[PDB]
């Protein structure tokens, strides 16, 4: 069971440093190369450099020379990757991936990626807000309910339900910025007979700064 | 050697 | 330094149907002594790391369904899934390995299906918000197809269209359907001088509205 474990979003300021791990297991660590590769928000896969842990030897996409650095400490079996001088050019989730060298020259593992946002902007932490029917009922077979989460910088923040028992019927909504902060909801539809008769309750995380917040959505 | 990518085989 | 091309940039079919999407290198993949084209095919759902399906151009990686076949050879690679599944749903990217590794721009592939018309929600403001002084009323539009459709706001009878904030989320992957939030902030007070609320959704499905209201009194 080979796996790659990167660290959490992170919010950095501009003109800074910031240097992100990536743990691997299962494998040896030494017989198989990491790259690195950028995605920005909503675009394409872009491929940094990568990085032979048993030589420490590096390569590097053009534009990455310089911008990116990428290490190995063979010790931790854990990869490192340093973007140096951030701007928001860099705002973006950065995955590592195991490459097999030699053989496949593929990417068969791969990180869940590091979300980095490089900004001015201060954390704010959401206000989670429930969201329950007025006095009314029809159709009354199914009922949805939802939870409101406004003003967080940045992204992003982790809803479920239930602590995740609740699964069918959730719609969680892409985030939109308005003036430095996000805002998003989501939605849950369950049984006319499951509530209020059973609790529920959105959980929200919010990594990049350390909140989480449960949310009782009662009636009223 | 670690050489750059599957050209070099 | 490989530059890699995808083409088409977007695709839709119906569960069933077969696809295919190209890939360009500006110079061969193939290697004369192993004898392979170092090319390979990833597959990026929403919220998901991309995922290898295929290598050395044709070779299926381990546990990825056999309708995904990757084809082709030099410059021109091709991956085709027969009987394309709604769990298909996701961006296809090529990549390259020849020298360094360079990924194509991806092919997005969406999924038809029969039209459905949304099932529409209304919440009033919650009694925390209207604490620290915002109202937001939230209108959820779930489970639609196609994605093309219209909401409007009416505060007591007349169509409202600022502090209105919407957003969809990315097509489903059980049931090919879209849904779609929006959001009508306004003050505390300027909420408190209208009493109902409504938000109207005009979809391919019918000529005729999906209305739902409340009252702040009700």
């Amino acid at each position: 069971q080979v796996q790659l474990q990167q660290s959490g979003p992170e919010l950095v300021k501009p003109g800074t440093s910031v240097k992100m791990p990536c743990k691997a297991s299962g494998y040896i660590f030494t017989d198989y190369v990491i790259s690195w590769v950028k995605q920005r928000t909503g675009q394409g896969l872009e491929w940094i450099g990568e990085i032979f842990p048993r030589s420490g030897s590096t390569y590097y996409n053009e534009k990455f020379k310089g911008k990116a650095t990428l290490t190995a400490d063979k010790s931790s079996n854990t990869a490192y990757m340093q973007l140096s001088s951030v701007t928001s050019e860099d705002s973006a989730v950065y995955f590592c991936a195991r490459d097999y060298y030699g053989t496949s020259f593929a990417m068969d593992y791969w990180g869940q990626g590091t979300s980095v946002t490089v900004s001015s902007a201060k954390t704010t932490p959401p206000s989670v807000y429930p969201l329950a029917p007025g006095s009314a009922a029809q159709t009354n077979s199914m009922v949805t309910l939802g939870c409101l989460v406004k003003g967080y910088f940045p992204e992003p923040v982790t809803v479920t339900w239930n602590s995740g028992s609740l699964s069918s019927g959730v719609h969680t909504f892409p985030a939109v910025l308005q003036s430095d902060l996000y805002t998003l909801s989501s939605s849950v539809t369950v049984p006319s007979s499951t509530w209020p008769s059973e609790t529920v309750t959105c959980n929200v995380a919010h990594p990049a700064s350390s909140t989480k917040v449960d949310k009782k959505i009662v009636p009223r | 050697k670690h050489v750059p990518g599957g050209g070099s085989v | 330094d490989i530059v890699m091309s995808q083409s088409p940039s977007s695709l839709a079919v119906s569960a069933g149907e077969k696809v295919t999407m190209s890939c360009k290198s500006s110079q061969s993949l193939l290697n004369s002594r192993t004898r392979k084209n170092y090319l390979a095919w990833y597959q990026q759902k929403p919220g998901q790391s991309p995922k290898l399906l295929i290598y050395w151009a044709s070779t299926r990686e381990s546990g990825v369904p056999d309708r995904f076949t990757g084809s082709g050879s030099g410059t021109d690679f091709t991956l085709t899934i027969s009987s394309v599944q709604a769990e298909d749903l996701a961006v296809y990217y090529c990549k390259q390995s020849f020298y360094l590794r360079t990924f194509g721009g991806g092919t997005k592939l969406d999924i038809k299906r029969a039209d459905a018309a949304p099932t529409v929600s209304i919440f009033p403001p919650s009694s925390e918000q209207l604490t620290s002084g915002g109202a937001s009323v939230v209108c959820f539009l779930n489970n639609f197809y196609p994605k093309d459709i219209n909401v409007r706001w009416k505060i007591d009878g007349s169509e409202r269209q600022n502090g209105v904030l919407n957003s969809w989320t990315d097509q489903d992957s059980k049931d090919s359907t879209y849904s779609m939030s929006s959001t009508l902030t306004l003050t505390k007070d300027e909420y408190e001088r209208h009493n109902s609320y409504t938000c109207e959704a005009t979809h391919k499905t019918s000529t005729s509205p999906i209305v739902k209201s409340f009252n702040r009194n009700e």
